[PDB]
């Protein structure tokens, strides 16, 4: 692997009515990122980092937040080298920017884009 | 030397 | 230096690795199991992974790797280590951030840390037979046992670095250079504190490194399997020093292991600048004793025996140095102070701590003014408490002639004793410690006895299956059943919120001090009784 650093770039974020559903993807490019864990973060207006999902090496195992647990679903694609992100059954609690997190080495971080929600 | 185990190859 | 005073410093450099990193894998177990959250038999496992990798290749590397280039394979044993010390600390790396989140009134990762386990096994495979053998081929005649002392000396080194290495890097945090330290609200005496357990495995890991550099540099020379191994096991002065040696090793295991247990039951108070350069001292003795007296192959096994004898004869003095026992209302009599019991297999309740309503299983000690110690403060009566200083107001469960001011004023915790087997605790921390210097003393004679006993072409395969009874039966089994016969004599069996096996809380103090000290004495007057056997076979064949 012979790279600088490691980018993530993230797709799928968007406007959403009430409880609906959504499908985040976040693809790393760099260092193979294979052996990390990937963690998906989230940031609301006002508050910090709230944790909300991760996954393993092969996605054998998965940590999920108490807040938001048996709606979300997060899974590998190795080939591709993606995580995925389905979301199902929406509140308006969720309206905030959704980050994508890798630990090659050096904590890496995405850009987000805003998975804001409507109320109704 | 402490401790538990030995040896004595340690301690 | 001469060349092969380069390999005494190698070997010394290796010998100060392999003790950093048994230090660190005993002190930085509590960080590992509750990061990885992980059970009690998972984490057990992983601790036994070293003592399987060990086990499993010992035999092997310790035969085949006598013929060949000796520290060219010390030296790829020591960057196999280091190697391992990397791959321990390499599952902090790449999981991200950590996440962690009584008045009584009347998931994955740990398979790398198993294999970094298994791989500084092979880490401690080559060094302890094969350049051992190196010393006793190449230097010269009487030299080998004062560098036996002198690096058993030097290896007392890297328990020191152990212990202020792992007390620093508990200190801070597991993601310092990662996060900011001020959002950190937890301390650490808090239940949910993880230290940085990986930096302990990355210094021992880079220091077996810098370990496994010198050996590489060394020249070879300065100027079947089984029918070696029936040869090795069908002499018997070698299986008879090895049933001795494991007889006595396990009677030590056995030993300190529960000291300190002992001195929290017995002599009441709970759990070394001066102990280490005593033992230091001890080897260092021992071998030049063995160095300068020009003691010959029985010689050093009737100065292993005296050492031992001497050894004995201070360890039989521990049983006329006992306390009293303690008094302990519900265990060794009954609540009301004034009637013992037969057992303490299930006791009846008394009259004034009826109407107390608490866990009778709840263990939290108090004492009154009386000198009489309560497993609870419901079962003492105590009804109010006050902060910082600790009182109990207004306690029925102590039964006197009227006193009015014999009712209250109690503390927390299990108060001490009287003033007499205070000096006696003086008195046995001072045997202990001439104990400790005659089994220093004892020492560097049980390796050096076993490259004069076996043929010098097979003093490493003798090492080596030496080092699978010692390490083996004496450094797994006998913790065991010491603990069996020690945990058989509990008085309060905790109810745990798993299942069984919990940490009894008190124990019978003379029951437990008469079989503590009787297994162990037992053990070493039979292995005492096996050198008497070997002086008299051994002067017979000499």
């Amino acid at each position: 692997g012979s790279s600088s650093q490691v980018q993530l770039v993230e797709s799928g974020g968007g406007l959403v009515q009430a409880g609906g559903s959504l499908r985040l993807s976040c693809a790393a490019s760099g260092f193979p990122v294979n052996l990390s864990y990937m963690h998906w973060y989230r940031q609301a207006p006002g508050k910090e980092r709230e944790w909300v999902a991760a996954i393993s090496s092969w996605g054998w195992h998965t940590e999920y937040a108490d807040s938001v647990k048996g709606r979300f679903t997060i899974s590998r694609d190795n080939a591709k080298n993606t995580v995925y992100l389905q979301m199902n059954s929406l509140k308006p609690e969720d309206t905030a920017v959704y980050y994508c997190h890798v630990r090659v080495g050096r904590s890496y971080f995405g850009q987000g884009t805003q998975v804001s929600v409507s109320a109704g | 030397x402490l401790l538990v185990t030995a040896g004595l190859v340690l301690a | 230096c001469n060349g092969l005073k380069m390999f005494l410093a190698a070997l010394s450099l290796s010998f100060i690795a392999k003790t950093l990193g048994a230090i660190i894998m005993k002190s930085s177990i509590i960080h590992i199991e509750r990061r990885f959250e992980i059970s009690s038999s998972l984490v057990g496992f992983i601790d036994g992974s070293f003592e399987i990798g060990n086990l499993l290749v010992i035999v092997f590397v310790s035969y085949f790797g006598s013929k060949l280039h000796r520290p060219k394979l010390i030296g790829i044993g020591c960057f196999i280590m280091g190697i391992g010390g990397v791959l321990t600390a390499l599952p902090h790396f790449f999981m991200g951030y950590y996440r962690y989140s009584t008045l009584s009134t009347c998931s994955y990762m740990w398979i790398y840390v198993f294999m970094g386990n298994m791989l500084r096994g092979i880490g401690e495979t080559p060094i302890v037979p094969l350049g051992l053998s190196y010393i006793d081929d190449f230097a010269k005649e009487g030299h080998s046992s004062l560098y036996l002392g002198i690096l058993n000396a030097i290896a007392m080194i890297g328990p020191i670095i152990g212990f202020t290495l792992g007390s620093l890097f508990s200190k801070m945090y597991v993601d310092i250079g990662y996060v900011d330290l001020s959002t950190i609200r937890i301390t650490p005496t808090d239940s949910r504190w993880v230290g940085a357990w990986w930096l302990n495995f990355l210094v021992s890991g880079l220091f077996s490194i810098i370990s496994s550099i010198p050996f590489f540099f060394l020249p070879q020379t300065p100027n079947g399997f089984f029918q070696s191994f029936k040869s090795i096991l069908t002499n018997p002065l070698y299986v008879m020093f090895v049933l001795l040696t494991l007889l006595q090793v396990s009677s030590y295991i056995g030993a300190f292991t529960y000291v300190f247990k002992y001195v929290e039951q017995q002599y009441g108070q709970p759990s070394g600048v001066i102990t280490i350069p005593i033992f230091a001292s001890g080897m260092f003795l021992g071998g030049y004793i063995i160095k300068k007296f020009k003691l010959n192959t029985v010689g050093i096994a009737k100065f292993s025996c005296f050492t031992a004898v001497m050894s004995l004869s201070f360890y039989l003095l521990y049983f006329f140095i006992l306390c009293e026992n303690k008094s302990v209302a519900g265990l060794t009599m009954t609540y009301d102070g004034n009637n013992p019991v037969t057992s303490h297999r299930d006791v009846p309740l008394s009259y004034c701590n009826s109407d107390c309503n608490c866990d009778e299983s709840q263990w939290e000690p108090v004492c009154g003014n009386n000198g009489i110690t309560y497993i609870s403060p419901c079962l003492a009566g105590c009804k109010s408490s006050s902060k910082k200083p600790i009182v109990f107001y207004n306690c029925s469960c102590l039964e006197v002639t009227g006193l009015q001011n014999r009712n209250y004023s109690a503390h927390l915790g299990e108060c001490p004793r009287d003033d007499a087997c205070t000096r006696k605790f003086y008195f046995f921390v001072a045997i202990q410690v001439l104990n400790l210097f005659f089994s220093a003393l004892g020492g560097t004679s049980h390796v050096m006895l076993i490259v004069k006993i076996v043929q010098p072409e097979l003093k490493s395969l003798a090492l080596g299956f030496h080092s699978m009874v010692i390490r083996a039966l004496g450094g797994i089994l006998a913790p065991i059943y010491f603990g069996a016969l020690i945990d058989t004599t509990c008085i309060k069996w905790s109810t745990n919120n798993c299942g069984t096996r919990g940490s009894c809380r008190t124990y019978n103090s003379t029951s437990f001090s008469r079989v503590y000290l009787g297994l162990s004495s037992m053990l070493r007057v039979s292995s005492l009784v096996l050198y008497i056997i070997l002086i008299y076979a051994m002067k017979k064949k000499y």
